[PDB]
RNA sequence: UAAUUGCGAUAACGAACGAGACCUUAACCUACUAAAUAGUGGUGCUAGCAUUUGCUGGUUAUCCACUUCUUAGAGGGACUAUCGGUUUCAAGCCGAUGGAAGUUUGAGGCAAUAACAGGUCUGUGAUGCCCUUAGACGUUCUGGGCCGCACGCGCGCUACACUGACGGAGCCAGCGAGUCUAACCUUGGCCGAGAGGUCUUGGUAAUCUUGUGAAACUCCGUCGUGCUGGGGAUAGAGCAUUGUAAUUAUUGCUCUUCAACGAGGAAUUCCUAGUAAGCGCAAGUCAUCAGCUUGCGUUGAUUACGUCCCUGCCCUUUGUACACACC
């Protein structure tokens, strides 16, 4: 209920230029910069890697992890 | 899955079946908070609907959310088999019915009082607020009424 | 080389071989798929909704790829998991028989296993061929 | 008939036996290659002989194994001493004893009982608790 | 504790005071000498002896033992 | 091994003291081929209480 | 005639326990001093050359309370 | 590293850092040094290992439990709190996962730094409840290193636990943070203040 | 802060009515030839090494 | 009959629940005697001639 | 010392019961005897993939050989051995090396003299005496009851979740047990969402069920901290199974209903290594019913290796007017 459940453009936007600086990011880190629920933080994690920011060095369920860009 | 974006077309809660459903939830699950839907009901009338499950209750077209009310209160017509059913062999016309929100309710009292007006053990017991289903009544249940 | 299943780790492969059933089209799936729940020691359908019934299969070819015989009594027993009886200790549960059984037969139709003699069920010549074919697929992708 | 070696190895009531023929450098377990076996976080447990004495090694043998019995921990501790017994037995028989004693060395030193069982067993219960130690409760009065 | 009972000790005194040469250092030959030359019912019982009549053997080499 | 898991008591005061009998059953067979003479010379004799002996035929 | 019967004496009843129980009932049954009993009992199993024998006797005898006797002789171990 | 292959082949990564080093999940186990005296002997760290799993029979005799690797206590200390106990393959991976993480945060050997959380957490003195009659004072006493590694390995564990208790974070992270927060200490960590009050309590009562 | 490093030499007994207390003799390294018993919490055996927190100070008997 | 049952007042949990619990419910032991165990009541008593008969 | 287990002291010397020995089970034998009711390698017969030999399977006998693994006979093995610390340089104790094994090797079985108004006459066609004996306290047949519900106490089961629930997928034990004058254990084929049904079938069993493909667990997804998809009480309606009989609901299945419980006050239980704890299985009971028990194996820790503070008990010493012995 709390709010993160859905994508608010300005939510997008927030999720591509707030994720420099982060030398950790996974689910919960997601969910703790004020923002998605871990479904849809899951996504991002998917759709960042699109292209770009995120290296995946951790495998798999419960424990994601990446770093920046290089 | 995907990064989707959407407009201001998704409306927070929405109402239906004489009662109130919060749209930020997966939308199976959120249509269990109607009386008489659990999980598996749910699960099988959405799969019925052709509605994506990715979704939440949030999105869904007006049209998706009216079809999935309609299989609801109509089961077998729209090809749900029959022992899925929370009233199979009705007591009276013996029709299958699947008893819905607010009814559920109607139809405890129903049957509870056929009971009761029948005389039946089972009834005095349900009048008495015992338990009925035959368990030791001695050290269990003590808080309750 | 030269290529077995066995050569292939589980996931990779019945994951290879579901995409495989399904890409395919041919299959014969029940129907009640989508409305069934696979044993009487679940809570839920399967996830996969659409599918699933590949990802047995696939399983279900493997396991009896791996062995003489098996049969529907077997794979009860093996795909059956825990059944919380709700406030009492759990205790094992075999699954459905129709799942296997259909499955069997739609392996069969299919050819990819056959009534063997002894009894139940034994890999198919032909799904030695496919099966070692897309095990093989699925060690191209890792080239 | 070429040169040929059978061993084991049991953890608990796990055994593994091996055949340790002449070949071209196979290692397969059961009936799939060792870079299976998963469990997979202790896959390294049983690559660990190879690596503990060099890769090249096995280049002039086949390995099998097949292990029944024990459990999902207990046969992955089983197939790898069986491993490397196997490969200190055909040093014993065909290769010198100088190398098959610098592998038992290798091993020795760095070990996890690869070449000498593990002696450790359930205990039996005893009546009056669910355990062999464990009491049941009492309350006095 | 593996304090060794009377009849051990008991044995392996009479042993040493009729059969000293005959018996050495060494349990494994003291035992196979236990068997020729004396009669007992138990594997244990005969290590458990022959060992202690080494012992008792090996400290007598340096220094008497009273008994 | 035909175990037997019991109470020792009669009745049920005290400790609850659980005890189990054991009885060891031993069974060899032995494959012989010979005419009909040595086969009943050899099964008569050869006879002994508590041991219980079974000659079959037969490739079947 | 599928079935058929030996009596057959035994080499001295004197190591039977099982005799000397049978005894001692006959003993007592035919009216004998009890301690004068198992004393013969014991007297006689020790003579037909055991190492050793143990005769208790529990029960109530002519009083109302009960008690219970030991007669031992010789040597027995009561253990393993 | 000279390249070998036979039959069934062994992987490149795999054939590399095996038969080279003889490091961890992929860790070096060379540097990696005890920055306090004492609490050497009492830290393990050579021999390496490869993952924090060995039926090691470590608990027959009184003091051999030290030669346990530290890495590997940690571990072991995790699968606990009934629910978990056993189930020694969910809190390796955990520490697989915690290393990583670790390790992103600040570079350093992550093993490196589970030695330093644990040096950093360790009471140099204590308290116990001597007698003295009735109303008991608190005699303060210098504790032995070794119990200065158990009690650090276990309230190091604890407090993340305890943390990691009804949220989203995973054990993994609140773990790794705790030790992150321990290596160099920083009184925001559960172990440091309790550390630091148990040291508290033994100064004010001598 | 002063911090002190002593090396057990000699263990000399359990104390506290409890006893998980252990009295035990140590000579420190930053310059020895002088020693002090303390007493400890955890186990003991000898060559350990424990941090007086303070250098000069020494208890006997544990109730 | 059963009739009566439902129709009777005075029955049923809402009745019990409204009323005060006997304090001989969370009683005790009861015990009553073992003091006395090895006093024997009989008030008889054997003799000694009798047992050296006996014995 | 676990031990009246020993050394030692010594008006005692030297012995026996009990402890130990002994026995049983779990550990070790590329030594011995063997095995189509156990399994290995070779060979044919043969399938799939690669082809350059190879890789992975089928084939209760198509043949040859073997005993490493399994089985159980007979042996062997360990005696706290070697060495060193410590100690009246005594019995011992501690550490290192070796070793299948070095905590009485781990765990049991057996267990002296005595005591108790312990429990059991409701296990006995064991039994004294008392009571009863045909409108019976004998016995049997029909039906109810032991389950009855304001509440107090105890053993347990399941939980309060994210080291998790869920859904796929991986896929691994050991101790057992099974049918003759009978209907026990059940593979396999169909039918059914399920519980189950139906057709056959192997097994009086290392031969068949059964590799008992058990559960925690491992892996990839979904949910995302919200009494939530944690939790599953209570209740409704339907279907089946056992049984002559299921209502006060034997049990099993499906749908719905979705409680308390957010780690538990004073208190208090159990425990030292394959132990604790988590986890399921077989056997007993059993027509049907385990939230019990007896064993079993699976995963596998943290913390002591100490003390006399609490509690319990033994031993001296000492008092006794008790000896039916402080009831
Ligand atoms: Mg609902
Ligand atoms: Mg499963
Ligand atoms: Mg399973
Ligand atoms: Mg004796
Ligand atoms: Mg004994
Ligand atoms: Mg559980
Ligand atoms: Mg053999
Ligand atoms: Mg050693
Ligand atoms: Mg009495
Ligand atoms: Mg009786
Ligand atoms: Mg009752
Ligand atoms: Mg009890
Ligand atoms: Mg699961
Ligand atoms: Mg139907
Ligand atoms: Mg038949
Ligand atoms: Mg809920
Ligand atoms: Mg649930
Ligand atoms: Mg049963
Ligand atoms: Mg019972
Ligand atoms: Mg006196």
């Amino acid at each position: 209920a709390q709010h993160a459940v859905i994508l608010d453009q300005e939510k997008y936007d927030r999720i591509l230029k707030e994720v420099p600086t982060y030398r950790y990011v996974s689910v919960s880190v997601l969910v703790d910069r004020l923002k998605i629920g871990g479904s849809l933080a899951r996504i991002a994690l998917r759709h960042l890697e699109k292209e770009g920011i995120i290296k995946p060095i951790s495998k798999h369920s419960k424990q994601a992890i990446y770093t920046r860009a290089t | 899955s995907l990064v989707v974006q959407e407009q201001g077309s998704f409306q927070h809660i929405l109402r239906l079946l004489n009662t109130n459903v919060d749209g930020n939830i997966k939308i199976v699950y959120a249509l269990t908070t109607i009386k008489g839907v659990g999980r598996r009901y749910s699960n099988l009338v959405c799969k019925k609907a052709d509605v994506d499950l990715h979704k939440r209750a949030g999105e869904l077209t007006q049209e998706e959310l009216e079809r999935i009310v309609q299989i609801m209160q109509n089961p077998t017509h729209y090809k749900i088999p029959a022992w899925f059913l929370n009233r199979q062999n009705d007591i009276t016309d013996g029709k299958d019915y699947h008893t819905l929100a607010n009814n559920v309710e109607s139809k405890l009292r129903d049957d509870l009082e056929r009971l009761k007006k029948i005389r039946a053990h089972r009834g005095i017991r349900h009048f008495w607020g015992l338990r009925v289903r035959g368990q030791h009544t001695k050290t269990t249940g003590r808080r309750r009424a | 080389p030269g290529v077995s299943v066995r050569d292939v780790a589980a996931q990779d492969f019945i994951n290879a071989y579901a995409s495989f059933l399904q890409r395919q089209g041919k299959l014969e799936v029940p129907g009640y798929v989508d409305i069934v729940k696979t044993s009487s020691g679940n809570e839920m359908p399967p996830q996969d909704a659409e599918g699933w019934f590949y990802k047995r299969a696939a399983s279900v070819a493997r396991h009896i790829y791996m062995r003489k015989q098996v049969g529907v009594g077997k794979l009860n027993k093996l795909y059956g998991g825990a059944k919380s009886r709700g406030v009492r200790p759990y205790k094992h549960i075999d699954a459905s028989g129709s799942i296997n059984r259909k499955v069997l037969q739609a392996l069969e139709k299919i050819g990819i296993v056959e009534i063997s003699p002894k009894g139940g069920r034994r890999i198919s010549e032909n799904g030695q061929r496919d099966l070692d074919r897309i095990a093989a697929q699925t060690l191209e992708e890792d080239e | 008939a070429v040169p040929s070696v059978q061993t084991f190895g049991k953890k608990k009531s796990a055994t593994a036996v091996a055949h340790v023929k002449a070949g071209k450098g196979l290692i397969k377990v059961n009936g799939s290659p060792i870079t299976l076996v998963e469990p997979e976080i202790l896959r390294f447990k049983v690559y660990e002989p190879l690596l503990l004495v060099g890769l090249d090694k096995f280049s002039n043998i086949d390995i099998r194994v097949r292990v029944t019995g024990g459990g999902h921990v207990s046969q992955v501790y089983a197939i790898r001493q069986a491993i490397a017994k196997g490969l200190v037995a055909y040093h014993q028989k065909y290769v010198d004893e100088q190398s098959k004693n610098e592998l038992k060395k290798a091993f020795t030193s760095y070990d996890r009982t690869l070449l000498i069982a593990d002696s450790r067993r359930p205990e039996p219960k005893k009546f009056g608790g669910k355990g062999a130690r464990s009491r049941f409760q009492k309350s006095y009065r | 504790g593996r304090v060794r009972t009377k009849t051990v000790k008991r044995a392996s005194k009479a042993l040493i005071e009729r059969y000293y040469p005959k018996l050495t250092l060494d349990f494994q030959t003291n035992k196979r000498l236990c068997d020729e030359i004396a009669t007992i019912q138990s594997k244990r019982l005969r290590n458990k002896i022959a060992g202690y009549t080494t012992h008792l053997m090996k400290r007598i080499q340096k220094g008497p033992v009273r008994g | 091994v035909l175990k037997i898991s019991t109470r020792k008591t009669p009745n049920g005061e005290g400790s609850k003291t659980w005890e189990t009998y054991e009885m060891r059953i031993h069974k060899r067979y032995i494959d012989l081929e010979a005419p009909v003479q040595i086969v009943k010379r050899i099964t008569q004799i050869t006879i002994e209480p508590g041991v219980d002996v079974e000659v079959v035929v037969a490739s079947n | 005639g599928t079935i058929v019967l030996y009596a057959e004496r035994v080499q001295d009843r004197g190591l039977s326990a099982v005799a000397q129980a049978e005894s001692m009932k006959f003993k007592l049954l035919n009216g004998l001093a009890i301690r004068r009993a198992a004393y013969g009992v014991v007297r006689y199993v020790m003579e037909s050359g055991a190492k050793g024998c143990e005769v208790v006797v529990s029960g109530k005898l002519r009083a109302a309370r009960a008690k219970a006797m030991k007669f031992a002789d010789g040597f027995l171990i009561h253990s393993g | 590293f000279t390249p070998v292959v036979l039959a069934t082949p062994i992987p490149e990564e795999v054939q590399q850092a095996q038969t080279e080093i003889k490091l961890f999940n992929k860790w070096s186990f060379e540097e990696v040094e005890v920055k306090d005296a004492s609490l050497v002997d009492y830290v393990q760290v050579r021999q390496p290992i490869f993952v924090a799993h060995t039926a090691g029979r470590y608990a027959n005799k009184r003091f051999r439990k030290a030669q346990c690797p530290i890495i590997e206590r940690l571990t072991n200390s995790l699968m606990m709190n009934g629910r978990n106990n056993g189930k020694k393959l969910k809190a390796v991976r955990i520490i697989k996962h915690t290393l990583d993480i670790i390790n992103v945060l600040t570079d350093q050997n992550p093993i490196q730094v589970v030695v330093d959380a644990i040096t950093n957490t360790g009471p140099r003195e204590d308290t116990t409840r001597v007698g003295g009659g009735g109303a008991a004072r608190r005699q303060a006493v210098d504790v032995s290193p070794l119990r200065r590694v158990n009690q650090a390995i276990a309230l190091l564990t604890i407090g993340a636990r305890e943390a990691a208790f009804r949220n989203i974070k995973t054990i993994a992270e609140t773990l790794a943070e705790e030790l992150i927060n321990a290596a160099k200490g920083s009184s925001t960590s559960y172990a440091i203040k309790k550390k630091d009050e148990l040291e508290r309590v033994a100064k004010s009562n001598r | 802060t002063p911090v002190t490093l002593a090396k057990v030499i000699k263990v000399l007994g359990r104390t506290g009515s409890r006893g998980g207390v252990t009295q035990v003799r140590v000579e420190f390294l930053e310059d020895t030839s002088r020693t002090i018993v303390r007493n400890v919490k955890g186990p003991v055996r000898e060559n350990d090494i424990l941090v007086l927190m303070e250098s000069e100070r020494e208890a006997r008997r544990l109730r | 009959g059963n009739e009566g049952a439902i129709r009777d007042k005075t029955a049923g949990r809402r009745n019990n629940r409204s009323k005060d619990v006997t304090d001989s419910a969370t009683t005790k032991k009861s015990n009553t005697r073992r003091a006395t165990d090895r006093h024997s009541r009989t008030g008889k008593t054997d003799t000694k001639k009798k047992v050296n008969q006996g014995w």
